[PDB]
RNA sequence: GUUCCCGGGCCUUGUACACACCGUAACAAGGUAACCGUAGGGGAACCUGCGGUUGGAUCACCUCCU
RNA sequence: GCUUGAGUCUCGUAGAGGGGGGUAGAAUUCCAGGUGUAGCGGUGAAAUGCGUAGAGAUCUGGAGGAAUACCGGUGGCGAAGGCGGCCCCCUGGACGAAGACUGACGCUCAGGUGCGAAAGCGUGGGGAGCAAACAGGAUUAGAUACCCUGGUAGUCCACGCCGUAAACGAUGUCGACUUGGAGGUUGUGCCCUUGAGGCGUGGCUUCCGGAGCUAACGCGUUAAGUCGACCGCCUGGGGAGUA
């Protein structure tokens, strides 16, 4: 539906969950995939494996839109990052453009307060 | 009395009525003891990040002997003057002319 | 090593930015010291040079906004 | 950051990220701010670093094996 | 002296004597495997060229 | 004596390149130090006036 | 700080030469017309924790430069006070 | 064939141990690094936030370029 | 009276130095609208909660608030604490080439004064993120602890009080003396700076070492080495750096 070639897909693999969801040009979403809905909830969803099945799903019930040369715009430096963008290329996409607008502040706000 | 290279840029769309502005400024220079070494003009060259609707602003260069209390003022002109919404004056000692 | 600052002597303008584009990427990111031989000195010119036309949009901050 | 390569290649090649940043705007934005912490490991890092240069230095005059 | 680029402007005497330290390996090879002597005599002319 | 009266450009080679100056190719570019300038010179003891 | 084009007319006036500005009699007046510029600094603003320093420093080396001045010649001593007006 | 596993041995690393490995708070990285200062709280050790220091440990592997 | 001490002037230099203010941009939270799914968060694992009153996520637009990625370098300034975007106003400290001068105007110092991270409190604004007290789900024999969902003081700005510290390369301060190399960082003089250099002169700082000291480790031109000067401190620990 509403007809889209580019596919901006922004992969956001964090720490342990990795979301992957093509959006419009414009930006009307179109369809997303995560290694937390496909299953694997554990140390899995930090793992790339997950995120090949993320791109999976992500291949999937979103040919009813039909992408082809898709940007694949990552974000969030984590895990994934490659065998997600392969998993894409194995799937039956082109990636026109891998872009790496990962969320950077300029250490704007601080960071948070986890991990020990 | 000492140099300050006032570059500015105004909209691509007061590219055509800049020439008025520049015959503003440089005559108040006069008029406050003053005397302009390079007035550079580029055109308008593409800005990297359009500022909240377009890019590619218009780029003029003074950089004139001027003295700092009516440049001061000059500046606050430039502030509130939203044809120019970039403005900067630089160091002293040494305003150039030359590189275009 | 590098012929920029040798033929280049007392600060690197930046009218004409071509030559801090020697030393910045296509990204925006600004070259260190340890690759091309140049001291401090004209390291830190450049740097004044690029915080300000970055600001007036000749250089871009980051890649894409 | 931006990798296209036209159409052949049928690759990713994200060697432009890591050539970037990738993991550096991470390390001080991913864990709490701890302000002097990072500092600690600096001086013990280069401690290390530089008696890696002293021993490029020992190994010069015999290593007689 | 290599040719600038890829390529040998050397004294290709080198790549003469190459060939008589090849086969000078090679008689001395065919004495420790004990080869045949119409053949290490067939080294003999070669060495010889 | 032995000056320039036009210049000619000329390949030079990977071979005359150092590993210090083939980082400075990746960064700086192609066509920089590998055509150097052989140009058509005047040999020692000739003299002239170009019309 | 002290600006030039008030320092030369201090230093020809006191001293001989314009150069002269090593005698006791240009060394505390320069110093007491530094301080005379610098009031427009402790004037405003009031939270100088650096300059504050700076003032301790060349007032004290203008506390022990009016001691000797002091211990040697009282009558340039006075005349230093009824040429420029430091004492009070 | 030494990566898996049982035992032995050499080198190295760390110890407030050598009397020699109600709650584990420190000493192995004590498996949540330690310590001082400030405020508050909790049966109790101390905990949380902030600044600083070395009277702190390993920088050993798994994947990519000549 | 004279100068190798202190210091001033003429000519210049770099910067997270301080006070007040303005501004640009990203991201997080929330609100409205277009789209759409059945899941989001997190942990060793699980769970309270959110959600079909369409959340999480994406785009456009907008109102607050804190902080400045890449540049970043045992790099820089400073008495110290402490402090990283840019600029304007005021302005301090440190240093250098070549000369002119007063002629030891130099140093430290109980009582005293000033600066004094963070935090607590009074007062006027304020709240995105995180977070004492507290509620809940559990690992557990128990949880007022590790973790997570919320959340007040606080975090921020200005005016004062408390005037406290590992305010510790644990090395008090000023001056003088003592074979070098690699560096980092900021100026200048001289020579073909013809080109990414060579030979000197000062400041700050790091590693390896000699003379020396010490219990050892090691510091080592910025010394724990050799002296002069001044102040404070110790005479076993606990009690207690407390009443």
């Amino acid at each position: 539906r509403k007809q889209v070639s580019d596919g901006v897909a922004h992969i956001h693999a964090s720490f342990n969950n990795t979301i992957v969801t093509i959006t419009d040009r414009q930006g009307n979403a179109l369809g997303w995939a995560t290694a937390g809905g496909s299953g694997f909830r554990g140390s899995r969803k930090s793992t790339p494996f997950a995120a090949q099945v993320a791109a999976e799903r992500c291949a999937d019930a979103v040919k009813e839109y039909g992408i082809k040369n898709l940007e694949v715009m990552v974000k969030g430096p984590g895990p994934g990052r490659e065998s997600t963008i392969r998993a894409l290329n194995a799937a039956g996409f082109r990636i026109t453009n891998i872009t790496d607008v990962t969320p950077i502040p300029h250490n704007g706000c601080r960071p948070p307060k986890k991990r020990r | 009395m000492r140099h300050y290279e006032i570059v500015f840029m105004v909209h691509p769309d007061q590219s055509e009525q800049v020439p008025g502005m520049i015959e503003r400024y440089t005559a108040a220079i006069t008029g406050a003891e003053g005397k302009i070494h390079r007035l550079e003009d580029w055109g308008r060259r593409q800005l990297a990040y359009p500022i909240n609707k377009l890019h590619k602003a218009h780029y003029v260069l003074m950089n004139v002997e001027a003295p700092q209390e009516v440049i001061d003022e000059l500046e606050t002109t430039f502030r509130f003057n939203d044809a120019v919404i970039r403005s900067m004056v630089m160091r002293t000692k040494h305003a150039v002319t030359e590189a275009s | 090593f590098c012929r920029f600052t040798a033929e280049g002597v007392q600060e690197i303008d930046y009218k004409d930015i071509a030559t801090l584009k020697n030393y910045i990427t296509e990204s925006g990111k600004i070259v260190p010291s340890r690759i091309t031989g140049t001291r401090a000195k004209y390291q830190r010119q450049l740097a004044r040079a690029i915080k300000r036309a970055r600001y007036l949009s000749l250089l871009p901050y980051t890649d894409r906004h | 950051i931006k990798v296209r390569e036209n159409e052949p290649f049928d690759v990713a090649l994200r060697r432009f990220k890591r050539s970037c940043e990738k993991a550096g705007v991470l390390a001080e934005v991913r864990r709490r701010e701890f302000y002097e912490k990072p500092t600690t490991e600096r001086k013990r890092a280069k401690a290390s670093a530089v008696k890696r240069h002293a021993k490029k230095l020992a190994r010069e005059n015999a290593r007689r094996t | 002296v290599p040719l600038d680029g890829g390529r040998f402007a050397t004294s290709d005497l080198n790549d003469l004597y190459r060939r008589v330290i090849n086969r000078n390996n090679r008689l001395k090879r065919l004495l420790d495997l004990a080869a045949p002597d119409i053949i290490v005599r067939n080294e003999k002319r070669m060495l010889q060229e | 004596g032995g000056d320039i009266l036009v210049g000619k450009v000329t390949p030079k080679g990977e071979t005359q390149l150092t590993p210090e100056e083939k980082l400075l190719r990746a960064i700086f570019g192609e066509k920089a130090s590998d055509v150097k300038d052989s140009s058509l010179r005047v040999p020692n003891g000739v003299s002239g006036t170009v019309i | 700080s002290l600006s030039t084009e008030a320092t030369a007319k201090i230093v020809s006036e006191f001293g001989r030469d314009a150069n002269d500005t090593g005698s006791t009699e240009v060394q505390v007046a320069l110093l007491t017309a530094q301080i005379n510029h610098l009031q427009g600094h402790f004037a405003e603003h009031k939270k100088d924790h650096h300059s504050r320093r700076g003032l301790l420093r060349m007032v004290s080396q203008r506390r022990k430069l009016l001691d000797y001045l002091k211990r040697k010649d009282v009558a340039r001593y006075t005349q230093l006070i009824e040429r420029l007006g430091l004492r009070r």
